[PDB]
Formats: structure tokens, sequence, C-alpha cells
């Protein structure tokens, strides 16, 4: 039987789990008594009745410090300000200290202290679980493809990665709010950014693409009207030309947010829609034009008088 | 409904037909078929579908436009008399084409034999009392006939009775037999007292009708069983459960009470947690609840007030019967389908698993009139077909199909699969209504709705009556300290008493809590009291935390003053007259009498006067205090809410925030403020204090509304980083965020977690809220009403009243107007310096223990405060001739305000026209 207790004492921590735990503490109590009195009379059946003893002294703190909100952290400050002693960061960082550490931490008395620094733990937890959240939604968002006649590909359902992109921002802003937000301060402000700069892209992208729909009716398709309008076709199809490129670029990536590290992607959108807008203001004098040279146009609109 | 039963077929002369899919013709019952509503312009078109269904024997598919041609399909509706409330009448265009019938009730005196034959078939239990079968029913019948001519509408609107009270009767009487122990003549006579009581009486309103039901059942009693040992038949007198034992018999109340206990401590516990006290009437509904969850079609309609209970108090009896608790979590922007899909899931629990629920629907669970419809049709039968149809239909009997297989019982016919679905539904699904007020249009109509008022059985709770608040006060007063107010029994009025005759402090405490209780609802509400007391609880709460945060505060000043005193008795030639300055031991044998008073004054002022004007306030302080000198208990006679309850820094730092210089509005922020165990409730048309409380605040306030879109996600960001929310509408409300009005959390280990919706997020702890409305004119829904503490911070006209005083009083005596604010100002002030003071003389002669030099400073400070201690004997002295004066010039001015108001009402009128 010691053999067994001293090999389940060396179980790393990130492995312990306590329903099994209780089992083998109950097959233990059990299998304490059976000893002869050699055992008995020696220190090793009474230290190992005393650590079993410990063990099931405290059972809502095995299961407490179990609990995901723990953290490498909590367990540096756990055993420097309750141990006394520092642990090797390799058997830290991965939790795989084993459970006679736990016992050296003396669950029984310094239990207030232990949940003081578990509140704080579930807090950060709190706060890291809503990261984590919006870094999972933000790793796998993609937009929808469609094609129409032309080769370009168009996006549908902007409003449902939109939205998200609005919230996670707003989200972003409220955790600045929080207490226990300075030790993620320095990961919520990258994942800020690059939310701002998607944001900012995506806003410029649903203009532009509503944009060339718009006048892709209008141009590039009747020659007439591309013929009395020289120039704002040849400019239309330079600029179809530049938004094809820059949307396969952009849709071989598989990731929505990735879009931010495209190089010259923003400003060659805002470029296309001053481009674009330019073009509908050079239709929109034209047809003034025409409908000033016989005013009975105005009676008809813009795809009657087209 | 026809879908399940009719076939759509096709022929080329037959275009579509919809027969019967068996080959037995088909009937449809079409149950209360004059109760349909009609258009604006006068024809409701149910009615002419029928008509259409009986006359052209077909209609017209909607989608398609194709005639179908219905094929040996009977019609067989049924109606009340038209004269009958709530019944529109019908065309003759619809009723030429059937033939009416008239059943009128089995002649009163068939009834007799009609019951006798149930009573002999649920006598074969009791074979010793077979002799007992004829006077039983006769007795019965004749009671129902009682209850018919005594209650009428007239009364109440859900006074209808009908032989379905008595075959209810019946059925309780037999399931009562069936599963109690060895009946005896007395033991059967009180049992069917109790049915008699659950069936008849639960509905009625009112101790009057209560009593008289009562006397009845005695009567009753005594003229068809002439028994000769019998106790009181009153309804908390005689309790019947099956709790206790594994029978059903009649328990002793102690036991009951005492398990009770100890079964709502652990539901409180281990169910989401609320502090509650058990009373008598708690009991009583108890066992009504349970009586009601155990039978089959178990339903009930739970008519009381806000506050009373009822939806914690059912929640409580299905986890004691094991009944999976299902409550509608909708919102202001939920529609039809969401309360059909939760309406799907609560029906696939309750049959396709066995789960046995009780769907608990509160009036405010539903929005319109569809959602009533949906209960009606759920009740009225065991299932809803709108929501199995079509394809949905197809996978339903698919799913019952391998169900039924799984319990070892076979049955391949629709038919068979589809009335095993419909009996699961009916004896594992309660449904519990619980309505606040009855009087509301919504609530009404769903009591006047015909299915709910025949299935359900309609529990009248109401209101509580002084003897529920007697005992409750006791057991929420009985946790603070009164052993230094040195009570002395008063000569009261044995009317005026409500718990057991007074004999300690405890007892006035309860006595004058439930009188201005009563003062206060006999005042402001008028007519019926359908309002329960929640400011009662609320206030018992803010007596027992304010007498023992001032008690504390007198604890904690008695030993600084001890404690000078010992200092000075150690102490060279001017400390002797510190000795006589520290007479303040003999002022706190004083000031720990009124300790009590004033508590009481001031939490009562917290919670009733939140919502009153600057009039009403003062009129109800007076019949407070007028209360308290009725009893024996003291309080400070020159009492002040501001002073007594906020401080100087706390004034300071709201007037810096930007409240104004009223009284009135220092009163409504220090409600505010100090009582955070309710959400406040700010009402005032002009948004000024929004800005305010975010003054307070800094950047920790977020503002939100319940119309933006996403504000649901929003409240959820600030309720888990913690930033103070103030909502700037609360005339609108989504029950969501119910739960969060209500602190009804659940707990864990080290987080608290909060339901939204149907998300659980962590409340961080530093996470307030405040619910802003504009206009005083709109409503706000009875249960946000009753939970929150509402704050009035509109400019009444009756601010007229004083504020014209403090400008004739400043035009007319100067000098007198002068010394008004100063004496207070001093006042307050010295009772901060002399303190200040007398720390300072402390810490000097703990400085001074042996020095000699140093003791130039100690006497000079020991002449200095005799200043401060003249002045404050000159103040008090020259306010004890001031006050008199200034209530003595207080009615002139009053005078001129009682027509300074009636001529700003008709100047309001005139720019109201
Ligand atoms: N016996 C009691 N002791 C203490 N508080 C009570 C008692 N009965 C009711 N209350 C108060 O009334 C409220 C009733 O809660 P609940 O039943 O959920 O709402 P409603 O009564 O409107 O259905 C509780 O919040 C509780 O504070």
């Amino acid at each position: 039987l010691w053999e067994d207790v001293q090999r389940t004492f060396e179980t790393p921590w990130c492995r312990v789990d306590v329903l099994l735990l209780q089992s083998d503490l109950a097959n233990f109590l059990r299998r304490a008594d059976e000893l002869p009195r050699a055992v008995k009379q020696f220190e090793m059946y009474k230290s190992l009745f005393s650590q079993v003893n410990m063990l099931t002294s405290v059972n809502k703190i095995l299961v407490e410090l179990k609990d995901g909100a723990l953290k490498p952290r909590h367990w540096n400050m756990i055993f420097r300000d309750i141990g006394k002693r520092q642990i090797q960061k390799n058997l830290l960082d991965k939790l795989e200290f084993s459970l006679k550490d736990v016992m050296v931490l003396n669950l029984t008395l310094n239990e207030i202290l232990l949940t003081k620094i578990i509140e704080r733990a579930q807090k950060e937890f709190v706060i890291e679980k809503s990261l984590n959240r919006i870094k999972k939604f933000w790793k796998e968002a993609q937009y929808e493809v469609i094609e129409h006649s032309s080769g370009l590909k168009l996006v549908r359902e902007w409003d449902v990665l939109e939205q998200a992109c609005k919230e996670d921002l707003e989200e972003l802003v409220s955790m600045k709010a929080s207490n226990y937000y300075k030790i993620f301060e320095q990961d919520c402000l990258d994942l800020e950014s690059k939310l701002t700069k998607l944001s900012e892209i995506q806003v410029n992208w649903v203009e532009v693409q509503f944009y060339w729909l718009d006048l892709y009716g209008i141009l590039g398709e009747n020659l007439d009207i591309q013929n009395f309008l020289p120039l704002e076709t040849s400019k239309f199809k330079s600029l179809t030309s530049e938004y094809k490129m820059i949307t396969t670029r952009a849709f071989q990536l598989d990731t929505t947010i990735e879009v931010i590290h495209i190089p010259n992607f923003d400003t060659t959108l805002k470029l296309t829609i001053d481009s674009l807008k330019m073009i509908k203001s050079s239709l929109s004098t034209f047809l003034e034009r025409q409908r000033r040279q016989f005013p009975r146009f105005y009676f008809l609109g813009n795809d009657d008088l087209l | 409904a026809l879908h399940r039963h009719t076939n759509y077929v096709t022929t080329s002369k037959g275009l579509t037909l919809l027969p019967k899919s068996d080959i037995k013709n088909l009937v449809l019952f079409c149950d209360e078929i004059n109760l349909p509503k009609l258009d604006k312009y006068g024809s409701q078109n149910v009615v002419l579908f029928l008509r259409q269904l009986m006359e052209k024997q077909g209609f017209w598919k909607t989608p398609e436009n194709k005639w179908v041609t219905i094929e040996r399909i009977h019609i067989v509706g049924a109606c009340n008399p038209p004269t009958d409330p709530g019944r529109i009448p019908m065309s003759e265009r619809f009723t030429r084409h059937a033939a009416i019938l008239y059943l009128g009730y089995p002649s009163g005196k068939s009834l007799s034999q009609i019951y006798e034959i149930y009573y002999k078939a649920i006598f074969k239990l009791v074979p010793e009392f077979r002799s007992y079968t004829e006077p039983f029913a006769r007795a019965s019948v004749h009671l129902y006939n009682e209850c018919k001519a005594r209650y009428s509408t007239g009364l109440q609107s859900h006074y209808l009775f009908s032989p379905r009270e008595l075959t209810r009767l019946v059925r309780g009487v037999y399931t009562a037999i069936n599963t109690g122990p060895r009946q005896t003549l007395r033991s059967l006579i009180r049992l069917w007292a109790y049915e008699a009581w659950r069936i008849f009486a639960d509905r009625l309103v009112g101790v009057k009708e209560k009593n008289s039901f009562e006397q009845l059942l005695y009567e009753t009693v005594d003229k068809y069983l002439p028994n000769q040992d019998l106790g009181n038949i009153s309804s908390t007198s005689l309790l019947f459960s099956g709790l206790l034992s594994l029978d059903f018999k009649e328990v002793n109340k102690t036991d009951l009470v005492n398990f009770i206990e100890e079964r709502f401590k652990t539901f409180c516990d281990e169910e989401l947690e609320v502090p509650m006290v058990i009373h008598e009437s708690m009991v009583d509904h108890i066992l009504r609840i349970d009586r009601a969850l155990k039978q089959v079609q178990g339903h009930m309609m739970l008519i009381g007030a806000s506050r009373t209970g009822k939806t914690i108090l059912t929640r409580f009896v299905a986890w004691l019967n094991g009944l999976k608790i299902v409550q509608p979590k909708i919102h202001r922007h939920s529609n039809l389908s969401d309360f059909d899909m939760i309406l799907k899931k609560a029906i696939s629990d309750c049959s396709l698993k066995e789960s046995r629920t009780c769907l608990i629907i509160d009036e405010s669970n539903i929005l319109e009139t569809a959602f009533l419809e949906r209960m009606n049709t759920l009740l009225a039968n065991a299932d809803i077909p709108d929501l199995f149809q079509g394809e949905e239909y197809d996978k339903l009997l698919n799913n019952l199909r391998n169900k039924t297989r799984s319990l070892g019982l076979l049955l391949d016919t629709e038919q068979e699969l589809y009335d095993w679905f419909v009996g699961e539904i009916a004896k594992n699904l309660h449904v519990v209504f619980t309505i606040c007020d009855p009087t509301n249009n919504k609530s009404s109509a769903m009591i006047s709705s015909p299915a709910l008022f025949n299935r359900c059985i309609i529990n009248w709770m109401g209101d509580w009556d002084t003897k529920t608040m007697s005992q409750v006060a006791n057991n929420m007063v009985d946790v603070i300290p009164m052993e230094f107010t040195d009570f002395i029994v008063p000569e009261v009025n044995k009317e005026l008493v409500f718990t057991e005759p007074i004999q300690t402090i405890r007892d006035a405490v309860v006595n004058i809590l439930i009188h201005f209780d009563r003062n206060f609802y006999q005042k402001m509400k008028v007519g019926v009291n359908p309002r329960s007391p929640g400011y009662f609880i609320d206030g018992l709460r803010a007596l027992v935390k304010l007498v023992t945060a001032k008690y504390q505060d007198l604890q904690e000043n008695q030993r600084f003053v001890n404690v000078g005193l010992e200092k000075l008795n150690e102490s060279k030639s001017l400390t002797f007259e510190k000795e006589r300055w520290l007479n303040t031991t003999k002022q706190f044998s004083k000031t720990s009498q009124e300790l009590i008073g004033n508590c009481i004054i001031s939490s009562i002022y917290e919670t009733y006067f939140g919502h009153l004007n600057e009039r009403e306030r003062a009129d109800m302080l007076v019949i407070l205090k007028r209360l308290l000198g009725k009893f024996a208990v003291k309080y400070d006679v020159n009492y002040r809410f501001i002073d007594y309850l906020v401080t100087l820094d706390e004034k300071m730092k709201w007037l810096e925030c930007g409240l104004d210089k009223n009284d009135y509005f220092l009163e409504n922020m220090s409600i505010v403020m100090n009582s955070q165990d309710a959400v406040p409730f700010l009402l005032d048309p002009s948004s000024h204090m929004i800005t305010v409380i975010s003054n307070y605040y800094g950047n920790k306030t977020v503002l939100l509304s319940f119309l933006e879109e996403g504000f649901v996600k929003r409240l959820e960001n600030a309720i888990r980083f913690g930033s103070v929310v103030i909502i700037q509408d609360g005339e609108f409300f989504d029950p969501i965020i119910s739960r969060l009005i209500s602190r009804e959390f659940n707990h864990a280990g080290n987080r608290v977690t909060v339901e939204i919706g149907d998300h659980e997020v962590d409340v961080s702890g530093d996470f307030k809220l405040f619910i802003h409305s504009c206009d005083p004119s709109g409503d706000i829904p009875i249960f946000l009403r009753s939970r929150v503490r509402l704050v009035h911070f509109v400019t009444n006209k009756e601010s007229i009243e004083t504020r014209i005083f403090d400008i004739t009083l400043t035009e007319e005596n100067a000098e007198m107007q002068r010394k008004r604010e100063d004496l207070i100002k001093l006042n307050t002030e010295y009772k901060l310096k002399l303190k200040n003071l007398e720390k300072r003389l402390l810490e000097e002669l703990n400085n001074s223990q042996g020095n000699m030099l140093e003791n130039d400073e100690l006497m000079v400070t020991l002449n200095n405060l005799k200043k401060e201690a003249m002045n404050i004997e000159k103040k008090l002295s020259e306010s004890e001739e001031f006050f008199p004066q200034f209530d003595n010039l207080v009615e002139e001015y009053s005078i001129i305000g009682k027509h300074s108001v009636k001529i700003f009402s008709m100047l309001e009128k005139f720019g109201q026209f």
C-alpha cells in the first residue's frame, strides 16, 4: 500500500482527477487498518494515515483549485505567499507539480487566503473567457462568396460579421472598466487595434461593393452609354480590374480578419470608392446636362432616360 | 385541427376534397361557437367559415385558390346563451343552417341521484358507511345550490358555479379516500368538508364571503349529516396532506409547519436563494398547490397581489413533488414564434421523455392575444395542433413510434400513438398561471377565458391580512437587539393590537408597522387593495439594517466618550472642567431610548415616501409620529431625515455633482443612495438627474435604454466588468432584466452568476443599476413597480407651497430668516468640531504623558473648548424660543401658500387648455 500511496502522491497536478481521488482515498482508508502491527509500530503506517487524513480533511479546496480559472501566475503567488518557496518554472507553467506540494501548502489553515486568491482567479478568468471567445470567433470568421455574370466575386451577408465586429469592439472597450484589466491590457489592446482596422476595412468594403454593383448596371454593359462617356468607362474598367485582383487576393486567405495584413488594402479601397463616387457624379452631371436640353426628360427618371 | 383527421384528395370532377382519414364520419365539435370576437365592421370570420362549410359544403384554399369540397364532415357547435358576458351574438345567416337544442341544468333534484351514484361508487372502498351514500350526495348538491345563489356574478366576475364543481368534489373525495387511511365518519365528514373548501371556497374574495361559506358548511353538515363529534371546519383548522405520511390524512399543524420549515430551508439553500419567512397562510397555500399538482390535469390560477409569494411558492411546491419548473424566458421583442418554440420544447420534454414539467405562466409572460389562444388550446385539449402540423407532424409521429416502443407497449396506428401522446401530456404537464391584479385587461381576459376558467383551479391568494403581516414581522424583527429602549407596556384598545398582547418593544414595533401600512394604503390607494405588502417587507429589512447601523454608531460614540473620561480621570487645573463637559454620558441615556423610534421613522421614510409629494410626506410623517405616540415608543422630537441619515460629506458631494438645493431633492437623493438593497427607479421629467448620477460615478457610468437593439448585449458587458448602469427609459421594461430586478442569483464557490435571457453572466460586484424614466404619466409593469425603489424627482405644485415661504421670510423677517439657517448650520458644525477638538485633546494628553513645557498648548486649547461649549449652550437656549416662534410664523405664510397653490393650479389648467 505504501508504494501505491507514494505513486499517487507524485502524480502531476495537471493530471489529478478528484473523482478517482475520492475512490482512491476510500481504498486507502479501507486498507490502512489491515496492515500488520509491524507496519503500525513503525512510522510508515502513522505517516500514511496522517497523509490520507490530510487529503480527506480538505476536498472542497482540491476541486476549487481544480477549476479552469487557476493559472500558473496564481500557483506562483500561492507558493510564494503560503508555501514560502519558489517552484521551477517548467514544473509550474505546465501545472505538473505533485500532490505533495498541495499537501505542503496546508490547505486546512491557509484556506482564507486561498479563497482570497481564488476569487481573483475567477474574476481574471471572467476577463480571459471573453478575450478567448473573441479571439476564437475572429479566427474562424469568413465571408460568404457568390459570383455574378462577371468574373468578380461578391460578398453577401455583411451584417452577420459587421455587427459581430461592432459588438466585439464595444466589449473590448467595456473591459477597461474592470479592475482586473491591467494584466490583460497588453493583449486586449492589440486585439482592439486589429478589430478597429478590420472595421475600417469593412466600412470601406461594403460601400465599394455596393457602388460597383450600382455602376455595373449603367457602365460596362451597354456599349452606347460607354460610347457617350468614354473616360468614365475607361476608368471603370481599370477600377474593376484592380478590385478583382484585390478581392481574389483577399479571399485567398480563408479568414476575414487577415485582410488587415494585406499590403495596401484599406487605402486601395478608399481610392476605389473615391473613383467610383467621381464616376457617379459624372453620370449625374451627364444626366442633368441631357435633361436640360429636352426638359420633358424630367418626367422619366434615370433608368428610363438611360 | 382538422389536418390530423382529414386527408386531402383530388379528382377530375372532384377537385380537392377534404374527407375523413378513416372510414368513419367526422364530427367537428366547435365549443364556444359564439365566443370569437368580431371585426371592427361587425363580422366574425370563423362563424362565416363555419357557414361556408355547412351551406356551400366547401371552402377555398388560401395559398392555391381551389374549391375544396368537404365530404361527410358534420358540424356540431356548443355555445352559452348570448346574454352571458363576452358572448358575441351570432348572425342569423349562420344559425339558419343549424338545429338549435337547449340543454338546461339537470333540475337540481336529478343532481341528487346523479351524484349519489358517484358516492355509491366511491364508497366501495369504505363499505362500513354504505348507508351514508345518500346523505353526502344531497349535502353536496345542497352545498352547490347554496353556492350558486349566495355568490353570484354581481359580487365577482369569476363566481361561476356548475355541476362541474360537484364532479370535481366527487373526484377529490374519492382520491382522498383511495389513498387515505382507514376512515371513520368524523374523518369522512372532515374530508368532504376539506374538498368542499378547496372546490367552492378557494376562489372566494374577502373574509366576509369566506365566513359566509364556513357558516353554510356548518349548516349543511348539521342539516344532512347530524354527527356529534366534529372539530372546527375553518380553512386553517383542518389540513390534509400527504407530504408527511405515506397516506392522505389530516395532519397536526405543528408537525406540518416544522416539516415545511425544514424543507424550505433546504429549498432556499440548494435552489435559488430568497430569504423568506414561513407562516400559516403559506402552509395552507402550499397544501392547496400540492393538491392541485398531485392530480392528473392539475392546473392552477393563482390570483393574489404582487410580492405575496405565489411564484416562489409554486416553485417550492414543484420542487417538493419533483416537477421540473419551466418559466417562459420572454422579453419585449419576443414574438409568437418564440412562445411556440418554448411550448414545443415543454411538450417534447413532457411526453417524449416523461419530465413532469410545471409551466409557470405569469400575467406579463403573455404579450398579445395569440399567447392566450395558445394557452386556451393547450388547456382545453391536451395538445396544440398548430405546433405539430404538416412535416413537423411527420417527425413527431416518428419520435412517438420509437418512444412508445421503448416502454414495452405496442402501438402502430397513428391514432393510438397520438392518443398516448395526448394522455402523457395530460398527466405530465401542469400549468400554473400567476396574475397580480385581476382588474387589469390582460388578467381579466385570462380569467374570463373559457378553457382556463374551466380547467384551472382558481386559487385566490389575495393580499396579506394582519395575522400574516404580524407573523412575518415578528419573525423579521426578532433579529435586532431591543434591550436598551426600556419599554413599558402601554394601554391601547384591543382593536389596535394585531399580534399577541403587547408585552415587549417588539410587539409595539410590529403593531406600528402594520398600522402605518394600513393607513398608508387607506390614504393612497382607494377602494379595493390589489396591492400586497412589498413596502412592509422592504421597510422591515430597512429597519433591521438601520437599527444595526445606528446601534453600532452609538456603541462607538459611547466607547469614545468613556475612553476620554478615563483619560481625563487619569490626568492639570482646567481638565476638572472637562470632567464637567463630559456629561455626555448622561445624554447617551436619552439618545439611546429614541434610537428605535428614529430608526422606524427613517426606514419608513426611505421605503414608503419615495414616490410622494412634499405635502403627502409631511402628512404621513405626522401620522407615523402619532402612531409612535399612540404606543410607548419614543423618538427624537425635532427629527429631520436629512440630518439623521446623510452626513455632511455626502451632502456636499451631491451638491457638487449637480443636485439642487431643495430639501425634497436632498431627501430623494438620500433615498436613492442610502437604500441599495433594491434597484432605484428615478422618475423626473427633466433628465437633470442622469448627469448627476454620472457626475457621482465619473467615468464608470454607462447609459443604456430599453429601446436600442444592442441593449441586451451591452448590459451583459456592464454586468460582467462592473460599471454603473443608468437605463434612460423605465416605462418600458423587458422581463429579461427580471432576474436582476430581484436579487435572485446563482451562487457558486466564489462566483455569483445571474441568468439574463438564456445566458448566465458573472456579476462583478462593483455593478450598480439605476432605472430612469422621463414621463410620470407612463406606467410600469406591476412586476417592476413593486420590486423597485420608486423615487420621484418631479417639481410638483406643492414645491411652490414651501418655496414662497422661503421668499416671504426672506423679505418680511430678514433677521429671523438669517438665524433660521445658521442655527442648524452652526449646530451641525458644532457636533462635528467639538468631537474634533475632543480627539485633539485626547491625542495631546497622549503626547503629554510626563512633560511640562508642552502643557501650555493643552491649557490654551482647554480654555478654547469653553468657547464652543458656551456657543452650543447659547444656540440651544436661543433655539428653545426660536422654534416655537418659527412654528407660529409658519401658519400665516401657509395661509398665503394655500391660495398661491390654487392660483398656480388654475394657471396650469389654462395652460393645459
Ligand atoms: N413569507 C415571506 N417572508 C419574507 N418575504 C416574503 C414572504 N412572502 C413573500 N415575500 C417577498 O415577496 C416576494 C415574492 O416573490 P415571488 O413569489 O417570486 O414574486 P410574486 O410574489 O410577485 O410572484 C419575494 O421577493 C419576497 O421578498
